[PDB]
């Protein structure tokens, strides 16, 4: 049984006095406003529900939450206390507390909390009477706790704010260049009750040992880890099952001798987990119940879906690795993972549109970014029923941290919480720290070397000029994990984003300066008010490829977005047609957290930009791409998956409409196979890639010449290819 | 696994020559990494090192693990014996067949081979109607009794498992299972004695290259079926006497043929012969180097599944070894004959 405690709660706020409350009594004694809250939520949504804020995603009214930050925030209501038999344990648990906080039940404290990305369960089966139960949490100010701390040379003038050094929070919350300054607070995740019998498993760790997709068989271990009264020991069995769409294929009973045993299963008749490309992603459910022997009840049951894959990242400079999935070398393509929404209790929400565009443009890996959150448990479910490599980076950003002792206790009980809660998924391949750093190099290191042998651990842009300047097409890495190019977003969200009169980017009508909200919303993490900076990168991308900024917004939102495509389309064609030295390409990035103006090829809202159109092509199975060269062109073929494919490729001129190629292409399995040299092509144009596999017709195109171009020649082109809507 | 001996047991030690290799107590596998058990672990170690290292028998330190990235192994345990003990090292961690006439670690320390216990042991481990090993008279099938007294930790029906190494190594070097309780005995006795024989005086005979052998269990510590050569109640079993004869300070034997000596000691004539035939197969004197193997002479290589004996006699005392050449499946009866015939055991 657990009965959720979620719903409406009673909300008490109030500056927070130079000693911060802590205490039942002091929080109803202070002088505060007292409005109705939502559970899973965070407090700026409360406060905006009963209009004491304004809408933060709208022009500049994200600095008007700034004097909340030194605010206290006092959760309370009432539950009804569940039957609870002798020598069952009642539980609180907490999905997620922001942050420092103090919880009570019934006047007594039952627990602090100090960390808002792990769990937090509290037994409250002595406090809990009979009747109307009262739970009371008490949040203080997350800035103010930073100055409890004295910080290192090292840890002040990183981009990550330091006031998220010495603490364990989101470093993305306190702002950064791609998502606001909204620190927030409150119960942003599921507050539940579990009811816990004297027998109840502890943890399920499954782990793959080997496996052969071939002979369709694989070696699953399940370590289990159960609390288990010596009175009911030789008397509980334990039920493994492995089953498919309600059939079976493995049922084994074991008598509980001890009370931690690991069961290595030879399963038979099993598929193996793939990434997308690489084969189906084949998932089981494997359910462990312990029934007594005697008389037949179930004490405890963990159901969930494991996947029977192997990671093996194969080492030779950053970059200088492949992962290997199942024995095969896969080429990884793939965004970063960035903040679903500044007000994080709403992450549930978005989990299920935001993974959808990742399956729609077809990645095989995705790269949860160090400055969000840790993403539940359905990200996780979903990366594994879509077949989406995961690769997650410790809620750590730029910057060194803390050398000492305290520290590094409060992030090893975060990294053994998150570790094995995450570690039953086939999608997740790989822990990174994003940092002689005794957290990038030990602490990390030390969890992951005893709760997670399994995977692998790895310790460990530029100028942002011409996308095929050197800085890019000779960077000796064979593994990016993070390069982006700036585009403005579609008119809809602008006109939704700004106010009215701040729709329109020139300030005062002079192209390449920007108004104060479009400036706002680059992202500033605080009122300074300047020109230039971060936004300046759109008008001097567009100046470079296309001459001159257009003065028109629609006129420059088609120029932003198709060098920003242009530009995305260029990299992963380059690091596809590179191989097999190029294994993997990780852009920034797929979607956004706010209303912002980003480098990312989506909004917050919706708003596919043009770069989101231009990258599902050159992101297929088998794609046909034209590479640049010396003297001419190289038109390639990239395989993502483990077959054969033949077919027919045409490649023409848009402008003039002659042929410049058309024959038969053979591309083989997991790899990059060169088709023919193309002659080189007078001025400037665009050529146009059509192939058919299956009697399927798929596009892509080439733009060949050097800059600057013209805008409304561009533009023709485009139309003419048909490929993609202007 | 066992308990740190009390100080008695390092003062006999100290008292008789005998070297102590004193591992930290823990199991064969690998433990906690965080901060809770490395203090409890040091807590220990301090005071077991404290404790122990005044005595000139304790010779090493060891943590008994499998790597190198073990706190407990390579830090927690390592710090102790840096700052607690400076002096002794520390460290974190068929018979004939390749795996061990071939194998290149230059100081064993986990050789064994399984041997039944005596018939008196075996009337007072199980009960009056369990004494007799085979369940309703079918050979190679243990009964429950059998079962449990070789170590089966918890209450779990099965039928083989570890007591099939005796039924194994008896068919493979003497053809089959002796039906008769005293010829098993004899059987297992004599697999273990000749296995674990034949292993010191490899090593000795390799001496050069190797470096030491350390084999398993010379008493055992509860009515139960072993690799040990003695048992709880104090039964020695042949295994005792066959490698007391390979053990002596100046010992003779033959290894696969070459008759050599080896000398255990810093201080500076033999006679072959076959049991049954009584040709003298080789007589002459030798020079035993200290610490040392010397070699005598290479043998011929006699025909027949027989045995040899190896008397040998230095400063007036004799001595005696034997050498059983062939190769299995070999006889019981026969066997049992051959060393009758060669005086020594019984």
């Amino acid at each position: 049984s657990e009965q959720s405690l979620n719903g409406r709660w009673t909300l008490k706020f109030f500056p927070q006095p130079a000693v911060p409350v802590m205490t039942i009594e002091g929080a109803e004694a202070a002088n505060g406003i007292v409005v109705d809250a939502v559970v899973p939520g965070n407090v700026e949504i409360d406060m905006e529900a009963a209009g004491l804020v304004e809408d933060p995603m709208v022009g500049n009214n994200i600095y008007k939450l700034r004097p909340y930050e030194g605010y206290q925030w006092y959760y309370s209501r009432t539950f009804a206390a569940p039957v609870v038999t002798e020598g069952q344990r009642l539980v609180l648990h907490f999905g997620g507390i922001d942050t420092f906080a103090e919880v009570y039940v019934n006047g007594i404290k039952v627990g602090s909390a100090d960390n808002m990305l792990i769990e937090h369960d509290y037994d409250i089966t002595s406090v809990v009477k009979e009747g109307e139960n009262r739970l009371d949490v008490i949040i203080r100010s997350s800035v103010m706790e930073a100055q409890n701390h004295f910080l290192g040379t090292l840890s002040i003038g990183n981009f990550s704010n330091e006031e998220s050094a010495p603490v364990r929070r989101a470093p993305s919350t306190y702002g950064w260049d791609i998502m606001p300054r909204l620190v927030s607070a409150g119960l942003w995740r599921d507050v539940t009750l579990r009811v816990e019998n004297p027998v109840t498993i502890v943890d399920a760790n499954w782990v793959t040992l080997s496996v052969n997709p071939k002979a369709r068989e694989a070696s699953e271990s399940l370590y289990l880890q159960t609390r288990l009264p010596f009175e009911m020991h030789d008397k509980v069995k334990a039920v493994i099952t492995i089953s498919r769409d309600g059939r079976q294929i493995l049922r084994k009973e074991a008598l509980m001798r001890k009370f931690a045993n690991l069961f290595t299963l030879n399963l038979s008749g099993v598929d193996a987990w793939w990434p997308r490309g690489y084969g189906e992603p084949a998932l089981y459910t494997a359910e462990v119940s312990l029934v007594d022997v005697t008389s037949g009840k179930i004490y405890d049951t963990k159901t969930s879906k494991i996947g029977f894959r192997t990671v093996k990242l194969e080492l030779d400079q950053p970059g200088q690795f492949q992962f290997i999935i199942n024995g095969e070398p896969v080429f990884a393509k793939g965004t970063n993972w960035v903040p679903l929404d500044a007000l994080h209790s709403r992450d549930a929400s978005h989990v299920e549109e935001a993974v959808q565009l990742m399956v729609e443009m077809n990645c095989n890996i995705v790269r949860c970014w160090g400055g969000n959150v840790y993403e539940d448990t359905h990200f996780f479910e979903l990366c594994d029923k879509y077949g989406i490599m995961v690769w997650q980076d410790f809620a750590m950003g730029c910057g060194n941290y803390s050398q000492r002792d305290n520290f590094a206790a409060a992030l090893e009980k975060e990294a053994i919480s998150v570790v094995v809660k995450l570690r039953n998924h086939p999608s997740l391949i790989l822990w990174s720290g994003n940092n002689n750093d005794r957290v990038s190099r030990q602490v990390l290191s030390r969890v992951i070397y005893e709760f997670d042998p399994t995977r692998p651990y790895l310790p460990s842009w530029g100028p942002r000029g011409y996308y095929k300047d050197p800085f890019y097409t000779e960077n000796p890495s064979q593994f990016v994990s993070e390069i982006g190019y700036h585009g403005c977003p579609n008119r809809e969200t602008l006109e939704r984003m700004f106010s009215p009169d701040s729709v329109n980017p020139w300030q005062n009508g002079v192209v390449g300066m920007w108004n104060d909200e479009w400036q706002t919303k680059a992202n500033r993490i605080y009122d300074d008010k300047f020109q230039g900076g971060r936004n300046d990168l759109m008008t001097n991308q567009v100046r470079i490829i296309f001459g001159e900024v257009p003065a028109d917004l629609d006129d420059f939102i088609f120029a932003s977005q198709s060098v920003q495509a242009e530009a995305m389309k260029f990299f992963v064609e380059l690091w596809r047609g590179r191989r097999p030295y190029r294994t993997g390409i990780i852009w920034w990035n797929i979607r956004d957290g706010w209303p912002l103006l980003s480098d990312a090829i989506s909004d917050y809202w919706g708003g596919k930009k043009q770069a989101f159109y231009y990258m599902q092509n050159v992101h297929h199975d088998v794609c046909c791409l034209i590479n640049p060269a010396a003297n001419g062109y190289m038109l390639k073929v990239d395989n993502n998956t483990l077959k054969d494919f033949e077919g027919v490729v045409e490649v023409k001129d848009v402008a003039s409409g002659k042929q410049v190629f058309k024959g038969k292409f053979v591309s083989k399995a997991n790899q990059m196979s060169e088709i023919a040299t193309l002659p080189m092509q007078k001025g400037q144009g665009m050529l146009v890639i059509s192939y058919r596999i299956e009697g399927n017709e798929y596009f892509n195109h080439y733009l060949y010449g050097e800059p600057p171009y013209k805008l409304d020649q561009y533009r023709k082109w485009v139309k003419k290819c048909g490929i993609y809507e202007l | 696994g066992n308990v740190y001996e009390d100080t008695h047991f390092f003062e006999l030690c100290d008292k008789y020559g005998i070297m102590v290799w004193q591992d930290f107590a823990m199991g064969c596998g690998n433990y906690s990494q965080r901060d809770n058990f490395a203090a409890a672990l040091e807590k220990e170690a301090i005071s077991v090192v404290v404790k122990l290292r005044n005595h000139p028998s304790l010779i090493l330190w060891s943590g008994n693990n499998a790597p190198n990235n073990d706190r407990v192994s390579r830090q927690v345990l390592s710090r102790v014996i840096y700052e607690f003990d400076p002096t002794r090292p520390y460290l974190p961690s068929y018979y004939k067949d390749p795996f061990y006439t071939e194998n290149p670690s230059q100081f064993v320390s986990e050789i064994g081979y399984h041997g039944c216990p005596n018939r008196e042991t075996l009337e007072r481990m199980f009960s009056p109607d369990s004494v007799n090993p085979w369940q309703n008279g079918v050979v190679g099938m243990w009964n429950d009794e059998w079962q449990t007294k070789a170590n089966r930790i918890y209450d779990d029906k099965f039928q083989g498992g570890r007591n099939d190494l005796m039924t194994n190594q008896v068919r493979i070097i003497f053809g089959e299972v002796p039906a008769d309780l005293d010829d098993f005995i004899f059987a297992s006795q004599s697999v273990q004695a000749e296995a674990m024989k034949f292993f010191v005086e490899l090593w000795r005979g390799r001496r050069p290259y190797r470096t030491g052998i350390i084999w398993w269990n010379i008493r055992d510590g509860w009515p139960l079926l072993s690799d040990a050569i003695s048992d709880y109640w104090g039964g020695k079993k042949q295994a005792f006497y066959y490698m007391q004869n390979v053990h002596h300070d100046v010992c003779c034997l033959i290894n696969p043929y070459m008759l050599k000596v080896d000398n255990n000691t810093l201080k500076d004539v033999v006679e072959v012969k076959d049991v049954a035939s009584g040709k003298q197969v080789f007589k002459g004197k030798f020079v035993s180097k200290a610490n040392q193997m010397s070699e005598i002479a290479t043998l011929p290589m006699q025909k027949g599944q027989g045995m040899l004996v190896i008397s040998y006699r230095i400063e007036g005392n004799e001595y005696f070894n034997h050498y059983l050449y062939g190769e299995p499946p070999y006889k019981l009866d026969q066997y049992r004959k051959w060393v009758k015939k060669c005086g020594i055991y019984e």
